C-alpha cells in the first residue's frame, strides 16, 4: 500500500489508514480499493460541479427537456433533489442505463483487469477523446493523477456536505438550510 | 540575549556573598550586636538567591529612605512654585493645589493619571537600565544575581557603543562627584551605613503609613 | 528496569514516602503489555493529569474571579458574575466542541508516530520519554511555535535541571489535582473541603458531562457571517 | 542573509539588545525555501512596512492639519475639490471620501510598483536579485533600466541623484537608520489610527486625533459602488 500513489504532503508522505484496512488488503484488495476510490472521486467531482452550477445561478440548458409531457430545463428548478425528482422517470432510467452500460464496458472491455493485475481506473473510451493528455510525460501524468485523487476526495466530502444539508437541515455551514 | 535567558544558574566568579559565612561576616559588619538574624533560614539558599535578597534589601532601603524624606517634606508642606499642567491646551493644576488636596497619599491621588504614568515610566526605565547585564559588563560589573555588586546603578552618561542616541548630561548616583574619592573601604563603611539607615527608614515609612 | 527508574523517581519526588504503590498498578499488565510499557502509560497519565489539573486550577481562579479577553468572542455570552462551573456551561456549543477538538488534535499530535519520529523520539510505551509533546516539525503546514517552551526558554538547560523539573511537574500536578477536585467537590458535597466552606457556590449539573447544558447557539462572527 | 548576519545587523541597530526574536520567526521556515529565503522575506517585510509607515505618518500629520493641495482631485463642472476631501473629516474619512477611481488608481499604482519590485528579471537588469535569493532585502529596481517603452524622467528611489556618490559606509548607516525609523514609525501611524478608532488608547494624544467610524482596514467605503463592497461593509467589526 505504501507504493500505490495517493500519498502526499497532506498525510506527511505516509499512508492515511488509521483503522488498518490496508493491513488486511492483498494486491487484489488494494487494487479494488484504489479503483473504488477513483470511481467515487470522479463521480463526486462531476456531482459537485453539476450541483453547484445548477443551484448557484449559472445559465442552465436552453429549450425543452420533453416537448411532449411539457417538462422544461427552466421548469425543473434549481434545487438539485427537486430537479432529480421532477426529471422524467424515462430520463432517470436512461441516465442510469447508459451509466450501467459504461460500467459493464469498463469491467469487460479492459481485458487486463484492475483486479487481475491491471491499472485501476482505466475506463478506456471515457477519457480524453481530443488527446489533450497524450504528450504529457510520466512525471507530470503522475502529478495529475494525484491531483485527480486529491480533488475528488475533496469532492466526495463536498457532495456529502450537500446531501447532509438537504437531509439534516442546518447541518453544514455555508449551505443554506433548504439545500 | 536569548542565550543568557536561561532561567537557571551559571558559576559565580566574584567575592560577593554566596553563603551563610559570608552573610554572617556582613551581618557583624552591619551590627556586631545582632549578628545574623535569619529565622526563616533564607541564608540556606543558592548564591543567586542570596544576591537577589541582598539587592532587594538594598533597593527597599533606597525607596524607603526616599519615601520617608518625601513624606516629611510633603507633610511640612514645602510645595513647588510651578504649575504641573496646562501648557498644551490642557487644564491648569498647581503644586499648591496638589498640596492642598490632603496628606501625601491624598497628594499622590490628586496627581493626574498621565503624570503618574510618566513618573512610573521613568522609574521603570531606571529599573531596567539597572537590570541590563550588557550595560553593567560594558561597565565593570555583572547582574547581582550572577555575582554582581547588589545596588549598582549603571552610568546614564557615556560615550561607549552602549550609549544613548542623544548625550545624557549626568548619572543617577553621584552626578557631581560628591563622593569624589572616598577611601577604598570608606565606601564600604558608607554601604554598611546605607543598609542600617535603610532598615530604619523602612520601619519609619511603614509606621508613618500605618499612622 | 522501568520499575527501578520509577522507584528512583518516587524517591526524588519525596524521599520520606518514596515509592508508594498500594495497588501495584506498576505491576498491572494493562492491555497485556510488559511492565515497561505499562509504567510508561502510568507515568504519561500521571503527568497528563497533573498538567491539565494545574491548568484547570489557574483557569478556575481566572474564570470564577473574573478574567476575560475583550472583543467579539465566546466571552460575550457568559453572564457576568457567573461561577467557574457556569462559564463552561454558558460558552457556545461550538466553543465547547472546538476547544475539545483542538485538545484532541494536540493529543493526536502527542501520540502520532510522525511527529515523535521527526523529533527523534518514540511512543511513551515503546521506549520513550513519558510526558513528551513533540514539536510540530511534521505537520503539513510549517507551524510558528511549538507547544512546549514556545519561545525556547529552555534551549540550553542542564539535563539535571530538566530531571528536577520533571520531578517538580509530577508533585505539583498531584497537588493541583487535589486542589481542583477540592473546588469541584465543595460544590456537590458541601462541607467536604473545610477551608472552602462558603467560598465555592453549589452547582446543580453534571460536571463529567461535557455537553450538558449545551449552551447558547449564537453566531458571534460578524464580517462574513454567511453561515447564519 | 543568514541568522549570523541578521544577528550582526541587530547588533548594529542596537548594540545593547543585539538579536531580538522572541518568537524565533527567523527559524520559522515559511514558504519552504530555507532560512535564507525566510530571513530575506522578513527583512523585506520590515523594510517595506517601515517605509510605508513613515510615509503614512508624514501624510497623516500633513492631512490632519488642514494642508490640502490647492488644485482639484476630480475634473468637471462638479468635481470633488481636495478641499472637499479635507472637509470630509479626519484623514481616514478623507480616504473614505475619495472617489472610487482615485482609490483604485492609487492602490493599483502601488501594486504596479510592488510587482515591479517583485520581478526578478528587472532586479537582475538593475543588479542584485530577489530578496529571497540573496539580493538586497529592500531594494526597488530601476524603472528606467527595466526598459519600459517610453523614457521615464526619474526612478523611484533617488530621482534627482542626491544620494548618488554616497560612501558605502554612509549607505550601511542609512539602511540601519531606515529600519529603526520604520520600526518606530509603524508604532506612530498605528497609534494615530488607534486613537482615531478607540479614544484614550494612546494616552498622550487625547483630543488631538479626530474620531473615525468605519473600519480603517477597509480601502473601499460605502461610496465605492464596486462588486461586493456594500455587502462587505454591511456587517461591521470592532
Ligand atoms: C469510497 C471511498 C473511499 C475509498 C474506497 C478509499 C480508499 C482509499 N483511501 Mg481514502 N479517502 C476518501 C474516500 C475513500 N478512500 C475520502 C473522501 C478522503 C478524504 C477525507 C480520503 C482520504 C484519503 C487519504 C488522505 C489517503 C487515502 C488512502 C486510501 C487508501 C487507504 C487504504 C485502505 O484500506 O482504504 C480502504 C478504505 C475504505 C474501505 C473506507 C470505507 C468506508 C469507511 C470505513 C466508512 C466511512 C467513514 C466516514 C465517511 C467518516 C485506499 C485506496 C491513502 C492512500 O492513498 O494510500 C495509498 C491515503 O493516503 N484516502
Ligand atoms: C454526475 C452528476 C450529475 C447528476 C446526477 C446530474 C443531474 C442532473 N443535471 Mg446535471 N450536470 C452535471 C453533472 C450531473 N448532473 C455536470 C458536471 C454539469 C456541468 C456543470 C451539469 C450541468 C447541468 C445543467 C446546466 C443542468 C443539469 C440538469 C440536470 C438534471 C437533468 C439531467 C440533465 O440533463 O443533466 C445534464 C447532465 C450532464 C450534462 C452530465 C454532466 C457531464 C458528464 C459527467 C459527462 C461529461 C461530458 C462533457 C463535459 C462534455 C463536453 C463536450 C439532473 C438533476 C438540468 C436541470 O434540471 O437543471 C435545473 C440542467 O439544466 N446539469
Ligand atoms: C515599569 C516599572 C518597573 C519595572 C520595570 C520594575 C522592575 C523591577 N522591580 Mg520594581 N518598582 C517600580 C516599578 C518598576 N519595577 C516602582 C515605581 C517602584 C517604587 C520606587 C519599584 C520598587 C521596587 C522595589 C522596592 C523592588 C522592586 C523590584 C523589582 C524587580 C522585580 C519586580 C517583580 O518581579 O515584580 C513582581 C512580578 C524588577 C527589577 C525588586 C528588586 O529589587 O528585586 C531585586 C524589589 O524589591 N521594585
Ligand atoms: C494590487 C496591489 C498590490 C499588490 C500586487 C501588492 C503586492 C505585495 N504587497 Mg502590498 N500593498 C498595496 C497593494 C498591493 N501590494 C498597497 C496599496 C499598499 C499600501 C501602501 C501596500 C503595502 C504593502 C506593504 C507595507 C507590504 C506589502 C507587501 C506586499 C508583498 C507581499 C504579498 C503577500 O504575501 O501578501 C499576502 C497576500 C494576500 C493575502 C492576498 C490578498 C488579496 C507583495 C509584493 C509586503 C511585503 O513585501 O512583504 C515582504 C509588505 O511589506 N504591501
Ligand atoms: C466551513 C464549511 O462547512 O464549509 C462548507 C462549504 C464548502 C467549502 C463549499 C464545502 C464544500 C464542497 C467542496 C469544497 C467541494 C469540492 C469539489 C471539487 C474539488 C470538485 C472538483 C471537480 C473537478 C472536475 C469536474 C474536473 C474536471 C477536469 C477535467 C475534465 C480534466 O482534468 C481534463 C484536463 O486536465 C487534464 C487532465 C489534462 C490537461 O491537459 C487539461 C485538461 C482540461 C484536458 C463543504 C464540504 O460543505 C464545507
Ligand atoms: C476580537 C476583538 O475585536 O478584540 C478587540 C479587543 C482587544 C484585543 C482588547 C483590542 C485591543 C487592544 C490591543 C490589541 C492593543 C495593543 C497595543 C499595543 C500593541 C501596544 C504597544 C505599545 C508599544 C510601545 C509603546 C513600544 C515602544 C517601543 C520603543 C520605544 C521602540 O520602538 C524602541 C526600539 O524599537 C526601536 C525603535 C528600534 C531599535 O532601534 C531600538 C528598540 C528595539 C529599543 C482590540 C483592538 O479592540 C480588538
Ligand atoms: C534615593 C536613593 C538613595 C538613597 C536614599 C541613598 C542613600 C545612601 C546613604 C545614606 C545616607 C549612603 C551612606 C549611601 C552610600 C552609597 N550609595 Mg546610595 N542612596 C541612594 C541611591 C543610590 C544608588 C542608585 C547607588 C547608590 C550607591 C551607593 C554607594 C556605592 C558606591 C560605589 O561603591 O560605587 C554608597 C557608598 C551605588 C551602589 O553601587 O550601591 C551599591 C549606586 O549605584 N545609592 N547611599
Ligand atoms: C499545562 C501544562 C503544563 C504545566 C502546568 C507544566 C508545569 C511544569 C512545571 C511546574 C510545576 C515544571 C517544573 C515543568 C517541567 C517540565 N515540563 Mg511541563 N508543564 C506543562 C506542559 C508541558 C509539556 C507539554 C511539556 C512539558 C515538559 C517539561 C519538561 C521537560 C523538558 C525536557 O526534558 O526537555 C520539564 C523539565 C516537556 C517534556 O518533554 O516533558 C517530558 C513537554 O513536552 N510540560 N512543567
Ligand atoms: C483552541 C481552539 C480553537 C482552534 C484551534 C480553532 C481553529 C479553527 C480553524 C482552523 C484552522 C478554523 C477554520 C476555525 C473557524 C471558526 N472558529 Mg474556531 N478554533 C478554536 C476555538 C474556537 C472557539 C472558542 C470559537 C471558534 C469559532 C469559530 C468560527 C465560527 C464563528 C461563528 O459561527 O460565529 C469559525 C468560522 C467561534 C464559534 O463557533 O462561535 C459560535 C467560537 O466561539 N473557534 N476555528
Ligand atoms: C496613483 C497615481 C496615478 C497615476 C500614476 C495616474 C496615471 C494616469 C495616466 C497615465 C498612465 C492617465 C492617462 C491618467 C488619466 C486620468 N487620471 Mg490618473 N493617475 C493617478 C492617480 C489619479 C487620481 C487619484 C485621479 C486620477 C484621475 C484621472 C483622470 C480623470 C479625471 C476626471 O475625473 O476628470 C484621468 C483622465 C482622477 C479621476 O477621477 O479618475 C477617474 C482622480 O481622482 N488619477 N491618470
Ligand atoms: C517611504 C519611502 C522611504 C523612506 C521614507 C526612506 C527613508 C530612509 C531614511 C530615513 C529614515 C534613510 C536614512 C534611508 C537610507 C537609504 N535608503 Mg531609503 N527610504 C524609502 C525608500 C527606499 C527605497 C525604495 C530604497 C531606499 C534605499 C536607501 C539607501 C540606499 C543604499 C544603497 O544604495 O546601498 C539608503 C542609504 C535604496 C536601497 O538600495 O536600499 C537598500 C532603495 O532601493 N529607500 N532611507
Ligand atoms: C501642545 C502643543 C505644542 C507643544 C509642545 C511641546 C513641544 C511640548 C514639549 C514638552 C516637553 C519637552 C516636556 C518635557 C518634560 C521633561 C521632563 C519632565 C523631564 C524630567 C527629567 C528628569 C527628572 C531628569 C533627571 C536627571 O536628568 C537629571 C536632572 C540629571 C541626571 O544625571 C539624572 C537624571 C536622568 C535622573 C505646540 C508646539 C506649542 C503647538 C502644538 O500645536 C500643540
Amino acid at each position: 500500500v505504501s507504493d500505490m500513489e495517493g500519498t502526499g504532503p497532506e498525510t506527511g508522505g505516509k499512508v492515511f489508514d488509521p483503522m488498518g484496512l490496508s493491513k488486511i488488503a492483498s494486491a487484489e484488495t488494494l487494487a479494488w480499493y484504489r479503483a473504488a476510490e477513483l470511481k467515487h472521486s470522479r463521480v463526486a467531482m462531476a456531482a459537485v460541479t453539476g450541483w453547484a452550477w445548477v443551484s448557484s445561478g449559472g445559465p442552465l440548458f436552453p429549450g425543452y427537456l420533453s416537448v411532449e409531457q411539457g417538462v422544461t430545463f427552466e421548469s425543473l428548478g434549481r434545487d438539485g433533489y427537486a430537479a432529480w425528482a421532477a426529471v422524467p422517470e424515462a430520463g432517470k432510467f436512461q441516465i442510469l442505463g447508459v451509466i450501467g452500460i459504461l460500467e459493464i464496458l469498463s469491467e469487460s472491455a479492459v481485458k487486463p483487469h484492475y483486479m487481475a493485475g491491471g491499472t485501476p481506473g482505466k475506463v478506456p473510451l471515457l477519457w480524453d477523446p481530443l488527446g489533450f493528455t497524450a504528450k504529457l510525460s510520466p512525471e507530470t501524468l503522475a502529478r495529475k493523477r494525484l491531483a485527480e485523487l486529491k480533488n475528488g476526495r475533496l469532492a466526495m466530502i463536498g457532495v456529502m456536505s450537500l446531501v447532509s444539508a438537504h437531509f439534516i437541515p442546518n447541518s453544514v455551514p455555508l449551505l443554506p438550510g433548504s439545500v | 540575549f536569548a542565550d543568557e535567558f536561561t532561567f537557571d544558574s551559571k558559576p559565580w566568579s566574584s567575592s560577593e556573598i554566596k553563603d551563610k559565612a559570608g552573610l554572617e561576616a556582613l551581618a557583624k559588619k552591619l551590627n556586631p550586636t545582632v549578628g545574623l538574624w535569619d529565622p526563616l533560614g533564607i541564608a540556606e539558599t543558592s548564591p543567586e538567591t542570596i544576591g537577589w535578597f541582598r539587592h532587594a534589601e538594598i533597593k527597599h532601603g533606597r525607596v524607603a529612605m526616599a519615601a520617608f524624606v518625601g513624606y516629611c517634606v510633603q507633610s511640612n508642606g514645602i510645595h513647588f512654585p510651578w504649575n504641573i499642567q496646562g501648557w498644551q491646551g490642557t487644564p491648569v493644576v498647581s503644586f499648591a493645589d496638589i498640596a492642598a488636596a490632603g496628606g501625601p497619599a491624598d497628594q499622590w491621588d490628586a496627581l493626574s493619571t498621565p503624570a503618574k504614568l510618566q513618573i512610573l515610566g521613568v522609574i521603570g526605565f531606571l529599573e531596567m537600565w539597572s537590570e541590563t547585564s550588557v550595560v553593567l559588563k560594558a561597565d565593570g560589573q555583572e547582574h547581582y544575581v550572577r555575582g554582581g555588586k547588589p545596588g549598582y546603578f549603571p552610568k546614564l552618561s557615556r560615550s561607549d557603543e552602549m550609549a544613548f542616541p542623544h548625550p545624557v548630561p549626568l548619572n543617577l548616583w553621584d552626578p557631581f562627584g560628591f563622593t569624589s574619592k572616598m577611601t577604598p573601604e570608606r565606601k564600604e563603611k558608607a554601604l554598611l551605613a546605607e543598609v542600617n539607615n535603610g532598615r530604619l527608614a523602612m520601619i519609619g515609612i511603614f509606621g508613618m503609613i500605618s499612622a | 528496569s522501568a520499575k527501578a527508574d520509577l522507584e528512583a523517581f518516587a524517591k526524588e519526588c519525596n524521599p520520606v514516602v518514596g515509592y508508594w504503590d498500594p495497588l501495584g498498578l506498576a505491576d498491572l499488565p494493562l492491555w497485556g503489555q510488559d511492565q515497561d510499557a505499562v509504567i510508561g502509560w502510568l507515568r504519561h497519565s500521571e503527568i497528563k493529569h497533573g498538567r491539565i489539573a494545574m491548568a484547570g486550577f489557574v483557569g478556575y481562579i481566572a474564570h470564577a474571579n473574573g478574567f476575560r479577553f475583550g472583543g467579539i468572542g465566546p466571552q460575550n455570552v457568559v453572564p457576568e458574575g457567573a461561577s467557574a462551573p457556569e462559564v463552561w456551561d454558558s460558552i457556545p456549543f461550538l466553543a465547547k466542541l472546538q476547544i475539545i477538538g483542538a485538545i484532541g488534535v494536540l493529543e493526536h499530535i502527542s501520540e502520532d508516530k510522525n511527529f515523535l519520529a521527526a523529533d527523534g523520539m518514540k511512543h511513551y510505551m515503546r521506549g520513550g520519554k513519558p510526558g513528551y509533546f513533540p514539536t510540530f516539525s511534521a505537520n503539513v503546514h510549517p507551524m510558528p511555535l511549538n507547544l512546549f517552551d514556545p519561545f525556547k526558554w529552555s534551549k540550553n538547560a542542564s539535563p539535571e535541571k530538566k530531571a528536577k523539573g520533571l520531578v517538580t511537574e509530577t508533585n505539583n500536578g498531584r497537588l493541583a489535582m487535589l486542589g481542583l477536585f477540592g473546588f469541584l467537590s465543595e460544590s456537590k458535597i458541601p462541607g467536604s473541603v473545610p477551608a472552602l466552606s462558603g467560598i465555592i457556590p453549589s452547582y446543580d449539573g453534571d460536571y463529567m458531562q461535557p455537553f450538558l447544558p449545551t449552551g447558547p447557539d449564537t453566531s458571534l462572527w460578524t464580517i462574513g457571517n454567511l453561515w447564519a | 542573509e543568514s541568522k549570523a548576519e541578521l544577528e550582526s545587523l541587530a547588533g548594529k541597530l542596537n548594540p545593547v539588545i543585539g538579536y531580538w526574536d522572541p518568537l524565533n520567526l527567523a527559524d520559522y521556515d515559511q514558504w519552504s525555501q530555507g532560512q535564507e529565503a525566510a530571513i530575506g522575506f522578513l527583512r523585506h517585510a520590515e523594510i517595506k512596512h517601515g517605509r510605508v509607515a513613515m510615509a503614512a505618518f508624514v501624510g497623516y500629520i500633513v492631512q490632519s492639519n488642514g494642508i490640502c493641495w490647492p488644485w482639484a482631485l476630480t475634473g468637471g463642472p462638479n468635481g470633488v475639490m481636495h478641499s472637499d476631501i479635507l472637509a470630509a473629516g479626519g484623514p481616514a474619512d478623507q480616504w473614505d471620501a475619495l472617489p472610487t477611481a482615485s482609490k483604485l488608481q492609487i492602490l493599483l499604482f502601488v501594486g504596479g510598483l510592488e510587482l515591479w519590485s517583485e520581478n526578478s528579471y528587472v532586479l537582475g537588469l538593475s543588479g542584485e536579485k530577489h530578496y529571497m535569493r540573496g539580493g538586497k532585502p529592500g531594494f526597488f529596481p530601476s524603472i528606467k533600466k527595466g526598459g519600459i517603452p517610453h523614457p521615464v524622467p526619474f526612478d523611484l528611489f533617488d530621482p534627482f541623484g542626491l544620494s548618488k556618490n554616497a560612501s558605502p559606509e554612509k549607505k550601511a548607516k542609512g539602511l540601519l537608520a531606515e529600519i529603526n525609523n520604520g520600526r518606530l514609525a509603524m508604532l506612530g501611524i498605528m497609534a494615530f489610527v488607534s486613537e482615531s478608532k478607540v479614544p484614550g488608547s494612546v494616552p498622550a494624544l487625547a483630543g488631538k486625533i479626530a474620531p473615525y467610524s468605519g473600519e480603517v482596514m477597509a480601502p473601499f467605503a460605502a461610496s465605492d459602488n464596486l462588486p461586493f463592497v456594500a455587502d462587505m461593509l454591511k456587517s461591521p467589526l470592532f
